[PDB]
């Protein structure tokens, strides 16, 4: 069983639709879980118990997992490596070892209601 | 782009009344400038450039009317006989006051030019600055300003009278009612100068000073009339 | 905008095979605004006008809720007098309708009686606490009143949270306009005997049995 | 029809600001030609045909402004107070420079007519070619050109300030930013002649030669200002 841990504010249903195409082409089950406090439940469960196979979180929490020895070193071939922006790979690097796969750059913005506020602060 | 977020703009499509109206506003500001003579020599060219301050004041004044027109037809999308009639009265007043404004703007630009000390050219070109002529100056331009705001009040009242046909909601009814009050309050200041000038209490220039001084106290005097109706 | 210009409009419309105004004359709640427009001298003026409409064959003698509603929705009459609840049936029909201020009579406005739709619990019920739960947590809620309102409109709901949606509706504006020109009914026990006295008075004067002066005499007793 | 394939044109529907604006541009080019006197005789008819070269230069100049206006309102579909204000300032500058352009175009057509050897008619009709008058010629038309491009920069900056309200994508943001730079770079050449003429380093015609010579080096001097900002 392939088990993925990703936060509940992300697109786990869409991630499951990718997991459903994977089972069609291989035969492996892809369940997607979203537990509360997974950023601080993963290093406790994954150290002792089994936990997930793959963990999804912003790159900032991964250095602590890498130092503790809770993450496998990523070894992607040049052709896969070349598909992503070289600056994104730098964010997922700890002591000259790739510790994760970069997915997307996130930054907070000001979301505003144009009807209640056309020219916001 | 819009004034109110609660208003549903019925006049987003351009109509003949608005197209005709845009032609008239464009023509008014265009002919105000291009009614001047073509410079034939360097001397005429420098003379013609002294006219830009008077024209800037006239143009600023006309687009402010054009803006109010744009907002009214945007809000209600009206196109009936009475709206056409009131709209024609408006454009008619505008048109008859285009060249008189060119005159007033040139006259006041010389008077304010003398004050600040930029120029020192004669005002004898304008004719005789007598009490009767300076009183008729207030009464004329005062009657012009009063009529424009009076017509905008009548136009908003016509939309208020058709509130149900236009399917106006509680917010839109309130806006329309507020727009009538705004235009009557705007029409009240030139009406008060005009009346003071026509009675002429002092029988001398003092009358014209007071009549002219009500426009400098536009904002405060508008607040007094607005405060009197709210206090009761 | 005035009651007194309806006879002229009706002459104009009857030539084109259409009525001007059809509304429920049987129930006094619909005729009361015209009767109470001026006021007594006001009730005598208002009712005599209503009697003259039936006497001039502008309105039918036994005009009830159903034939008035049906006639307006069919597109036979140009006007009708009704409440929020009636709008949904007009929307169902293909009639571009408008809701507006009631016509004025003798210059002054027609004062309709304002009702507050209200839910009461029967004193002889064992389910008093179950009904309180239904009324509070399920009906008197943004979601509960929306369900009732999409069936047949409630009018200006008592729920504070509905203020903005009510204010966005032009028909509610016209309803509130008439409600301010009218007045809320006292809840007093004598309202039943009062309504019956007005129901008979209006029917007798409409059919042609009792005079307008004799109708207010029997109704004031 | 469109400039960029990545731009989503918000102003495909015609509005009042654009309709009014078209009236003014049409009036400017029309009255420039039709402000002339009607020929009454064969002699006037031949005189009036000498005016087509000056008019072609004026008309070419005005439609180039009209085109920039068309592209701006096509890109953003703007209709707010500040856009109306900047749009009025633009049309105002256009209008005050219509008859002065007719003058400059006739004057330069005689000067270039004398050079090539097509005609040999007098320039004494224009008045006195003195240093002060030839300096005011640069300062006047230089101030006109600077203002038009300055206003186009302010208009694009107003759209940049409303990028989120207009839902501008990364390509459209880039275009808008590039359009501001383009108009400021265009406004920089008349600003540099105007300043050189107003200081007047030589105290003689040499000043006017240099000021006039910056327009012949428009493209190269625009590239220097563009290269200075990219080199840092
Ligand atoms: C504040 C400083 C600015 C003061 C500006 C005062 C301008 O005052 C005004 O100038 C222009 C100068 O062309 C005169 O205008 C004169 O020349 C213009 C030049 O095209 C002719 O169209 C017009 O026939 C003639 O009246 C006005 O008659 C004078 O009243
Ligand atoms: C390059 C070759 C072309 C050189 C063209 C130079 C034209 O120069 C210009 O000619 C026209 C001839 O009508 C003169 O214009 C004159 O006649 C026109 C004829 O309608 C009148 O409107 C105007 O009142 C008068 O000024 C200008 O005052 C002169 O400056
Ligand atoms: O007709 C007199 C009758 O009028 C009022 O009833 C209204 C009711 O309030 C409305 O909701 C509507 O449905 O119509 C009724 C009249 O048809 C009074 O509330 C009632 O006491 C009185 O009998």
């Amino acid at each position: 069983k392939l088990v993925i841990w990703i936060n509940g504010d992300k697109g786990y249903n869409g991630l499951a639709e990718v997991g459903k195409k994977f089972e069609k082409d291989t035969g492996i089950k892809v369940t997607v879980e979203h537990p509360d406090k997974l950023e601080e439940k993963f290093p406790q469960v994954a150290a002792t118990g089994d936990g997930p196979d793959i963990i999804f979180w912003a790159h900032d929490r991964f250095g602590g997992y890498a130092q503790s020895g809770l993450l496998a070193e990523i070894t992607p071939d040049k052709a896969f490596q070349d598909k992503l922006y070289p600056f994104t790979w730098d964010a997922v690097r700890y002591n000259g070892k790739l510790i994760a796969y970069p997915i997307a750059v996130e930054a907070l913005s000001l979301i505003y209601n144009k009807d209640l506020l056309p020219n916001p602060p | 782009v819009g004034l109110n977020p609660n208003f549903s703009f019925r006049g987003k499509q351009q109509t003949r009344i608005e197209t005709f109206s845009d032609a008239v506003f464009a023509l008014a500001i265009t002919l105000l400038v291009l009614s001047s003579t073509i410079p034939e020599t360097f001397e005429d060219l420098w003379a013609s450039m002294r006219d830009v301050i008077p024209f800037a004041i006239c143009v600023a004044l006309i687009i402010v009317i054009w803006y109010q027109h744009y907002i009214f037809f945007l809000k209600y999308g009206l196109q009936d006989k009475v709206t056409i009639l009131l709209n024609t009265i408006l454009l008619f007043v505008l048109l008859v006051y285009v060249y008189p404004l060119k005159f007033l703007a040139r006259f006041l630009s010389e008077i304010y030019g003398g004050i600040f000390g930029i120029i020192e050219t004669d005002l004898s070109r304008f004719g005789e600055y007598s009490h009767q002529n300076l009183k008729l100056l207030m009464v004329n331009y005062g009657l012009g300003a009063f009529a424009i705001f009076l017509v905008f009040s009548l136009m908003y009242w016509r939309a208020y009278k058709m509130k149900s046909l236009l399917d106006l909601n509680s917010y839109e009814i309130f806006d329309t009612k507020s727009s009538i009050i705004a235009n009557l309050l705007m029409c009240s200041v030139p009406l008060l100068s005009l009346i003071i000038t026509l009675i002429d209490p002092w029988g001398n220039f003092r009358t014209t000073i007071l009549s002219g001084f009500l426009y400098f106290l536009y904002v405060p005097i508008m607040i007094v009339f607005g405060r009197i109706t709210s206090k009761k | 905008k005035t009651w007194e210009e309806i006879p002229a409009l009706d002459k104009e419309l009857k030539a084109k095979g259409k009525s001007a105004l059809m509304f429920n004359l049987q129930e006094p709640y619909f005729t009361w605004p015209l009767i109470a427009a001026d006021g007594n001298a006001g009730a005598k003026a208002g009712l005599t006008f209503l009697v003259d409409l039936i006497k001039n064959k502008h309105m039918n003698a036994d005009t009830d809720y159903s034939i008035a509603e049906a006639a307006f929705n069919k597109g036979e009459t140009a006007m009708t007098i009704n409440g929020p609840w009636a709008w949904s049936n007009i929307d169902t029909s293909k009639v571009n309708y408008g809701v507006t201020v009631l016509p004025t009579f003798k210059g002054q406005p027609s004062k309709p009686f304002v009702g507050v739709l209200s839910a009461g619990i029967n004193a002889a019920s064992p389910n008093k606490e179950l009904a309180k739960e239904f009324l509070e947590n399920y009906l008197l809620t943004d979601e509960g009143l929306e369900a009732v309102n999409k069936d047949k409109p409630l009018g200006a709901v008592a729920l504070k949270s509905y203020e903005e949606e009510l204010a966005k509706d032009p028909r509610i504006a016209a309803t509130m306009e008439n409600a301010q020109k009218g007045e809320i009914m006292p809840n007093i026990p004598q309202m039943s005997a009062f309504w019956y006295a007005v129901r008979t008075a209006v029917i007798n004067a409409a059919s042609g049995r009792q005079t307008v002066d004799e109708a207010l005499k029997d109704a004031q007793t």
